[PDB]
Formats: structure tokens, sequence, C-alpha cells
């Protein structure tokens, strides 16, 4: 068997297409040398598959939500890049050898190491628990790593920071499935949940509980007042909020204006 | 006889049978069947080409089924939403006839291998991904008017995220919402409504609490607020 040939099929494995046949892709003579150097090589197109599979039976069901399709799809433009390679290092076999490859293939044997490590940690989770849970990849130091997990956080955060930015200026949560962790009741003491589960690890606790409070403060102030009209990060939280309840009092103090119903409450009732 | 020839020779006779397979002719070896367009490539064929060439197919049965959307949703007894998202649906279609032209020529100079292909093919596989899913929910429940443009308002909201399949599927709703809008604009600075085949919103009879009823099926589903202001 001549060196060219193994590198014929090598180029097939990097992508689940078996010499080399299917959990190693043992290699079926030649001279020891060459196994073992194939070995470590198809096992790379090994990963290529446990990261294929997921963007692929998650891409089948309909009840994944918002966030677990943003996420399965930045899953693929970080494959089309892997396709490009593969489309390099093909046209150059008509010269290059097997240690010649190790060279090439020596950082995508990296990108695709935490990928495939990426979607083990976040197999049940939905919502927001799962942007939640690639979030927890970016403590990791290694330069390399939190400069790639970060950009896909900034993908899969975004359905995230898009029911935040609609219950908060419009007071309108829409999602059929359950991800923000704002749960509704189908107008204060009930209708509204502080989610525990579906809270994103970049939001502290206290955070939570000043969107529940902005939304519920909009969505009161149509239904039965009867009227209508990071660090930058943290400021529009707290722009929203001494804007909004400064609002509500107002109307429930001149049309009723919640202090203005609070003096009225004492002078009759009491 | 491609078991009888060369296996780095016949990737090249593949490629240039696969590249007609897209256009959707009938091919020398990768041929069809008779009717979710199920192919056959050969039975004596290489064990690494067959796998790969089953992987891009699946953008060739996702056309043979778009193109009979077009060639049949285009009748006069369907509206004039099932016509417009037919044509907006057909100036795609021109854009994936040219990207299979520009791959007939870069193959004729050798420039073209099989590995090569299922690279430049991806984003086809993904627009032909949508339009044969959309031409596959509009039937299931037959549509026109109205509710086959709630359907393209709520397709549009489930990829909010995606931005490469949101600037598609906002690009349909905008087109094929056009004849729709412009009946309302005849409903709401005028009395006058045209619509000939029974899909607007508002229909008239023939002492006014009976004259315009409002229809509960043709609402857009993104009026559904205004429901009421509009009559």
């Amino acid at each position: 068997i001549t060196e060219a040939a193994l590198v014929r099929d090598i180029l097939y494995v990097f992508q689940g297409i078996d010499n080399i046949k299917m959990n190693c892709y043992k290699v079926e003579n030649l001279s020891r040398s060459l196994r073992d150097t194939a070995v470590r090589l198809s096992e790379l197109g090994w990963l290529h598959n446990k990261i294929r599979r997921y963007t692929d039976q998650r891409s089948l069901d309909r009840s994944f939500g918002l966030v677990g399709q943003s996420f399965c799809a930045a899953l693929h433009q970080e494959l089309r890049e892997y396709y490009r390679l593969l489309s390099v290092l093909h046209s150059q076999l008509q010269s290059l050898t097997l240690r010649r490859l190790l060279v090439w293939t020596y950082d995508p044997k990296i990108r695709l190491k935490t990928l495939a490590a990426l979607v083990d940690h976040c197999q049940g989770r939905k919502g927001g628990e799962l942007a939640s849970a690639v979030h927890a990849y970016t403590k990791t130091g290694d330069p390399y790593m939190r400069s790639l997990v970060q950009h896909i956080l900034s993908l899969v955060s975004h359905p995230v920071l898009s029911f935040l930015y609609r219950w908060i200026y419009d007071g309108e949560l829409e999602d059929t499935y359950h991800e923000f962790f704002v749960a509704s009741d189908p107008l204060w003491h009930d209708k509204y949940t502080l989610r525990k589960s579906m809270i994103p690890s970049f939001m502290t606790m206290d955070q939570s509980r000043k969107v529940l409070l902005i939304g519920k403060s909009i969505n009161f102030l149509h239904q039965v007042c009867h009227d209508q009209t990071e660090n930058a990060f943290q400021g529009k939280i707290d722009a929203a909020y001494f804007e909004t309840s400064k609002y509500l009092l107002d109307v429930l103090n001149k049309k009723y204006s919640l202090l203005d119903h609070m003096q009225a409450m004492r002078r009759y009732l009491l | 006889l491609p078991g009888t020839l060369p296996l780095a020779s016949q990737e090249s006779a593949v490629v240039e049978d696969l590249l007609y397979v897209l256009v959707g002719v009938d091919g020398r070896y990768v041929s069809a069947q008779p009717l979710s367009r199920t192919f056959l490539v050969d039975p004596n064929l290489d064990l690494s080409i067959r796998e790969l060439v089953h992987r891009i197919l699946p953008v060739a049965a996702s056309y043979s089924a778009v193109t009979r959307f077009i060639e049949e949703k285009s009748s006069f007894e369907y509206g004039q939403v099932n016509h417009a998202l037919a044509a907006a649906m057909r100036t795609l279609v021109k854009e994936h006839l040219i990207l299979v032209s520009q791959l007939e020529q870069l193959h004729r100079q050798g420039l073209l291998s099989l590995q090569k292909l299922w690279f430049y093919i991806q984003p086809a596989m993904r627009t032909m991904d949508i339009l044969a899913s959309l031409a596959t929910s509009v039937d299931k429940g037959e549509c026109l008017g109205g509710s086959t443009l709630s359907l393209l308002h709520d397709r549009s909201f489930s990829y909010t995220g995606d931005s490469q399949a949101q600037e598609l599927c906002l690009y349909l709703t905008k087109a094929a919402s056009a004849p729709y809008f412009e009946v309302l604009e005849k409903w709401i600075y005028r009395g006058i409504i045209h619509d000939p085949y029974s899909e607007f919103m508002v229909e008239e009879h023939e002492y006014w609490d009976q004259r315009y009823t409002i229809v509960q099926q043709q609402i857009p589903s993104f009026l559904q607020k205004m429901a009421d202001k509009i009559l």
C-alpha cells in the first residue's frame, strides 16, 4: 500500500466518510510507522462526527427553542471554514505527505476539540439555560479558546437580548416555548414569576428583579391604568427604571399615580 | 462502466453529471426515479464517493420540489398572494441557475474536484431548504389570501437569530403582501373593495350590521390588533 493512497483516504476520514474504516478509525499490509500516524489523523474526522450529529439531530425537532437555533446555526459558520480547509488540502493531493499534514491540521485539532466538547456540556439545556452553559466555557484563560467561545456567546445571547429589549420597552413578552425567565400566568401580586432556572449566568440575581419590575410596570400601565405611550448594559436597565417608574407615579397621582392613591386611601378608607 | 474505470478520474465524471443533477436534467449516472424525489446513483461505485454524493443530492430534491411549486401555484384559482409568493420565489431559482452556470464554466478548466463542489453549494443547500419548507407548509393546510400571510409572519419570527434565513423569509413576506396591501389602500382612503377572489378580510353583501362582515380566517395575524378599526 503506497503512502499516497493513505493521503487519499484520510482526506475523506476528515469528514466521516471512510482502507480506513470506522470508536477509533481502525485502519486495516503497511509498515507500523504509517498506521500510527493515520490513527491520530483519522480520529480527528471522528470528532467531526460528534459535532455534526448534534447540529443534525437538533435541526430536526421543532421544540428546541429560539436560542437553541442560534447555537445550532452558529456551529455551521464554524464548519464552513472547516470545509474550506478540506478544499485547499484536496487541490494539492494531485505534493503533501503524512508528516506534512500534522502541521497543516495541528490548529483545527483544537477548534474541533472545543466545539466537540462544547456540545456535550450543554446537552439538555434549552432556552436561556443554554446561553448560560456556553458562558461557563469563558472562564478558561487560554487566549485561543476564550476568544472563540466568547464569539459563540455573542450569537447565542442575541435572542436572549431580543426578549429583554422587548419585555422592557414594550412589555409584550411572546415565547411559545418557555425560554425567557419572566413566566406569565393566563395584576401585581400574580401573573409574573421570576424563573430561577432560565436566568443567564451573565446577569446577576438582582439585575433579574429590575427587568421583572420594568416589564410589570409597563404591562400594568397599559391594561389597568388605561394609558398608552458590560457596563453600558447596566446603565440601560437603570435608565429604563428611573423613567418608567417615575412616570407610573405621575399617572397614578394626576389621573387617580401610585402615590396619589396611597394618600386618597387614607382619607376615606382610614 | 465506472467499475472498470480508474479511481481518481471517475470522480471527475460524477462531478460533471452531478452538476446536471443540480439543474434537474436526468444525468448519465446520477439518475432520477418517478415520484420527496428519490434518486439512484449506481450499484458499482466507490464507497467513498456515493456516501459523499448522497450528501449533495438533498439540494436536488429540494429543487425538484420548489420548481414544482412555481409551475403550479401561479394559476388563477389561488388569489393574488399565492401568485406573488410564487414570483418572488422564482427570482431565487434564477439565482440558482447562475450558481450552476459559474460551475459549468469553472469545471472546463479542471479546477472543480468533487471535494471542491461540497463547499461551494453550502449556501445553495440552505436557501433551497427554506423554500422547500414553505412550499410544503402552504400546501399542508390550504392557505390563500390571509392565512398564507400569517404563515410568512411566523416562519419569519421562528428564525429570529439565524440572520441568514431571516433576511430571506423577510424578502418573501415583503413581496407576498404587496397585492394584499394594494386593496387595503382602497378600503382605507375609499369604500371600494375589489378583491375578485374571495380572500380579503372584509367581504360585502347584498340594516347595516350585515352589509360588511369581518371574515375570521383571512386575518394576517399581524393586523389582529387592528382587525376592528379596519372594518
